[PDB]
RNA sequence: CGGUCCGGCCGGGAACUCAAAGGAGACUGCCAGUGAUAAACUGGAGGAAGGUGGGGAUGACGUCAAGUCAUCAUGGCCCUUACGACCAGGGCUACACACGUGCUACAAUGGCGCAUACAAAGAGAAGCGACCUCGCGAGAGCAAGCGGACCUCAUAAAGUGCGUCGUAGUCCGGAUUGGAGUCUGCAACUCGACUCCAUGAAGUCGGAAUCGCUAGUAAUCGUGGAUCAGAAUGCCACGGUG
């Protein structure tokens, strides 16, 4: 918008865990307005992750999430006839949305059987610094260091 | 296991593996299994040979094999040299049941030509 | 498909066919009723069916029974595009 | 014994006048009037092409609103039922009598 | 006595009767879990009674019609809040602070002419 | 709309209400399931063609009253989409008015 | 409250939902700060709603010699044994191809089978058609009710629980073709819709490019209506999840 200073629509927390972060995650994962199916996928995969990675249900989700959050991105700006990838620091809230969006999109392009099994394995090896989701973060950081001259 | 369709089904559920027979679909196969008192969940394996034997004569009550291909072809060949409208459609390779030919008749006319 | 509660033939042709059977075989019986089905009484007759602008002649045989008269008289002419 | 009468009009101001008039007319005759009752109003809706030619996307939406009322008289003494037959009901309203 | 409240949502309208006692919830002559198979609907319905922690001290008798499951759950929460108002009237501010007093006035926008939906237009092509 | 067309419609209506709506028995109570599978049914079927090609209520195109326009008809008013808007707008149609909701 | 066959079904009640008439309500009205002692701006209170609360109708002088002489009207021109009128059959549905707009898919956030919840808005007399019997099914036979908050259309579907399939051109896809049927209608060959059995094309997410959408919106699921004897994937409306 040219002038509007938009507010922020509220989001209800998780029913089970009361988490304001998993409500966003369910929204990211859901499709075609089927909220219940997404909650079933996220819950089943989360508990599978908890028992695989020991204990500590939702902070097992945090430990993988903290391994994929970008800290600097690139913005394409056209100069006068050439364009540069100026690297800009990422806002706090944008860091989560980027980290969640990458995990979900990577948790779709796998050969596993279900979506719960598909997503849990991504959430696991991301905590172990493996997987396409963490590679995306590495690629973005590598791209943003090559243009550090333009910061 | 060879059945009256002398083709050979395989290790799937009974109600689906029967569908491998030309001329037997989904409901007809259910009717066949019902007349032999076989559950639709059992695979084609773990069937006693007598069970298969009583299956394969139940299929005999339908005209379902290359014999069925025979009458299908004869019905079309009849329309062919009879000369009726559907004979002309069948000989020219165009749609027969009054569909649209100005555009969009690909599955009958084949791939695109220049 | 019409019902099993009767096939359909028009009167003005049913009279002509039954009047022409006994008098033998003659010049083709000219008609416009493309929509009338073919009866076993018609076998061996020659009927000139309308196709919009001519009366194309069809010689009825045993296998063309139950078919409408029209489908032995195409109304469109098509010979290729190039 | 009870008479039940319905009122249909194309506008609410005219049906109000006729209703309040019939209702009091019976009450004069000593009977006790049950109502009036505002029944749900049936609103028809029409959409029409406004160009004589093409421009399908420019249309116009109309509607007919049919207002409806109900009153019940449950002790119709033998001076009320006839008397109702001679009321100055309006032109845009019509009445329905049921026994 | 009993205190009453009307709450409503997308297309549903709920009326809620609160009585002192122990936690009992009946919706349309059925228990809370028998009615709402959707688990977030349960969390919505209970929310006001966990904020003002009169959850085990009240009977709730509730009648709901119209709309779907999420609208009905929304109406019940609004109806509960209004009735819980009529109980105390002193615990209003904190029920206001959680956004429960506000009657959500969102409705499905009518389809418009020339558009396949409320706002989705057909495809536009230059040539 | 080419008065000849208007003449056809009025003729078809007059021809329909004379023969049929009273001679519709032979297409109903003889084309009925019963033991009349003999010539009783067959002759009725044969007789129904002898009637005029018209008088069949499935042959009236339901034109507009004021213009005879064959398309865009509205049964509630009997006029086409053009004349209804024109007459609605001057105030000839009771009750009718611009709807917004 | 009482009664009860557990059904508001009976007595009963006018509380509540609701119907539809009449009002109240929101005005930068109040508070604080900024601003040229201004207009207005930010924020706060209260309140169902806050700054045009949401949506609609409403289209200024004019522009494109824009469109319509086939709605209609109309100046000029033209035909009057025909450029007018009636009838049967055909055609507007052709098919080497190219484009526009849609629908259905390529699957596991899924297919199939069983059980089971929760809507809104509408239409109906040459009409809507219940219950019951027959049919695998479309439907057939008999026939109540309703000009309708009363009866019918009309059992919402996504959802939810259980089971099964296990990544395969498949238990995905449902195009095409054969057979057999029902219904409307004087009549379904050209050229209708739907049903059952059988068959199971392409299709494994789409090049250059390009379209819509800022919230109850996009996406997705069903429902109704007008035209109409029959004949929507279109159009116009309605609600569910979101
Ligand atoms: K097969
Ligand atoms: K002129
Ligand atoms: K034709
Ligand atoms: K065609
Ligand atoms: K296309
Ligand atoms: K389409
Ligand atoms: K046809
Ligand atoms: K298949
Ligand atoms: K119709
Ligand atoms: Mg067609
Ligand atoms: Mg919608
Ligand atoms: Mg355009
Ligand atoms: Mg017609
Ligand atoms: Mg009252
Ligand atoms: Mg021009
Ligand atoms: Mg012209
Ligand atoms: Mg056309
Ligand atoms: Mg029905
Ligand atoms: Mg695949
Ligand atoms: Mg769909
Ligand atoms: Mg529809």
């Amino acid at each position: 918008p040219r002038r509007r200073v938009i507010g922020q629509r509220k989001i209800l927390p998780d029913p089970k865990f009361g988490s304001e972060l998993l409500a966003k995650f369910v929204n990211i994962l859901m499709v075609d307005g089927k909220k219940s199916t997404a909650e079933s996928i996220v819950y089943s995969a989360l508990e599978t992750l908890a028992q695989r990675s020991g204990k500590s249900e939702l902070e097992a989700f945090e430990v993988a999430l903290e391994n994929v959050r970008p800290t600097v991105e690139v913005k394409s700006r056209r100069v006068g006839g050439s364009t540069y990838q100026v690297p800009v620091e990422v806002r706090p809230v944008r860091r989560n949305a980027l980290a969640m969006r990458w995990i979900v999109e990577a948790a779709r392009k796998r050969g596993d059987k279900s979506m719960a099994l598909r997503l849990a394995n991504e959430l696991s090896d991301a905590a172990e610094n493996k997987g396409t989701a963490v590679k995306k973060r590495e690629d973005v950081h590598r791209m943003a260091e090559a243009n550090k001259a333009f910061a | 296991a060879r059945i009256a369709g002398i083709n050979i089904p395989d290790h799937k559920h009974a109600v689906i593996a029967l569908t491998s027979i030309y001329g037997v679909g989904k409901t007809r196969s259910k009717a066949i299994l019902a007349a032999a008192g076989i559950a639709e969940d059992v695979k084609i394996s773990e069937l006693s040979e007598g069970q298969i034997d009583t299956l394969r004569d139940e299929v005999a009550k339908f005209v379902v094999e290359g014999d069925l291909r025979r009458e299908i072809s004869m019905s079309i060949k009849r329309l062919m040299d009879l000369g009726c409208y559907r004979g002309l459609r069948h000989r020219r390779g165009l749609p027969v049941r009054g569909q649209r030919t100005k555009t969009n008749a690909r599955t009958r006319k084949g791939p695109r030509k220049p | 498909r019409s019902l099993k509660k009767g096939p359909f033939i028009d009167l003005h042709l049913l009279k002509k066919v039954e009047k022409a059977v006994e008098s033998g075989d003659k010049k083709p019986l000219r008609t416009w009723s493309r929509r009338s089905t073919i009866f076993p009484n018609m076998i061996g007759l020659t009927i000139a069916v309308h196709n919009g602008r001519q009366h194309v002649p069809v010689f009825v045989t045993d296998e063309m029974v139950g078919h409408k008269l029209g489908e032995f008289a195409p109304t469109r002419t098509y010979r290729g595009h190039a | 014994q009870r008479i039940r009468i319905r009122l249909k009009a194309f506008d609410h101001r005219l049906i109000d006048q006729a209703t309040a008039e019939i209702v009091e007319t019976a009450k004069r005759t000593g009977a006790q009037v049950r109502g009036p009752i505002p029944l749900p109003t049936r609103k028809e809706r029409f959409t029409v092409l406004i160009s004589p030619h093409v421009n399908k996307d420019a249309r116009d939406q109309y509607e007919i609103r049919t207002h409806l009322r109900l009153v019940d008289i449950v002790e119709p003494t033998e001076k009320t039922v006839d008397a109702l037959m001679r009321l100055d009901l309006a032109a845009g309203v019509d009445v329905q009598i049921s026994l | 006595n009993q205190y009453y409240g009307t709450g409503r949502r997308k297309s549903s309208a709920a009326r809620v009767f609160i009585k002192p006692g122990n936690g009992k919830i009946v919706i349309n002559q059925r228990s809370l879990e028998q009615y709402f198979g959707r688990e977030t609907a349960r969390m919505v319905v209970r929310q006001p009674l966990e904020l003002v922690d009169m959850v085990e001290k009240l009977d709730l008798y509730i009648t709901v019609k119209g709309g779907g499951i999420s609208g009905q759950a929304g109406a019940i929460r609004h109806g509960i809040t209004r009735a819980l108002m009529e109980y105390d009237e002193s615990l209003r501010s904190e029920l206001r602070k959680a956004g429960f007093v506000t009657r959500d006035a969102r409705q499905v926008e009518r389809k418009k002419v020339g558009l396949r939906k409320a706002r989705r237009r057909p495809q536009f092509s230059k040539r | 709309a080419k008065q000849s067309m208007k003449a056809r419609e009025v003729k078809r209506v007059a021809l329909a209400d004379k023969y049929f709506a009273k001679r519709a028995e032979l297409k109903a109570i003889i084309s009925d399931v019963n033991a009349a599978s003999d010539e009783d049914r067959w002759n009725a079927v044969l007789k129904l063609q002898t009637l005029p090609r018209d008088s069949s209520p499935s042959r009236q195109r339901n034109r507009c009253r004021q213009t005879g326009r064959p398309h865009g008809f509205l049964r509630k008013f009997g006029l086409s989409r053009i004349k209804v808007r024109e007459a609605a707008m001057r105030g000839e149609i009771p009750g009718l008015k611009k709807a917004s909701w």
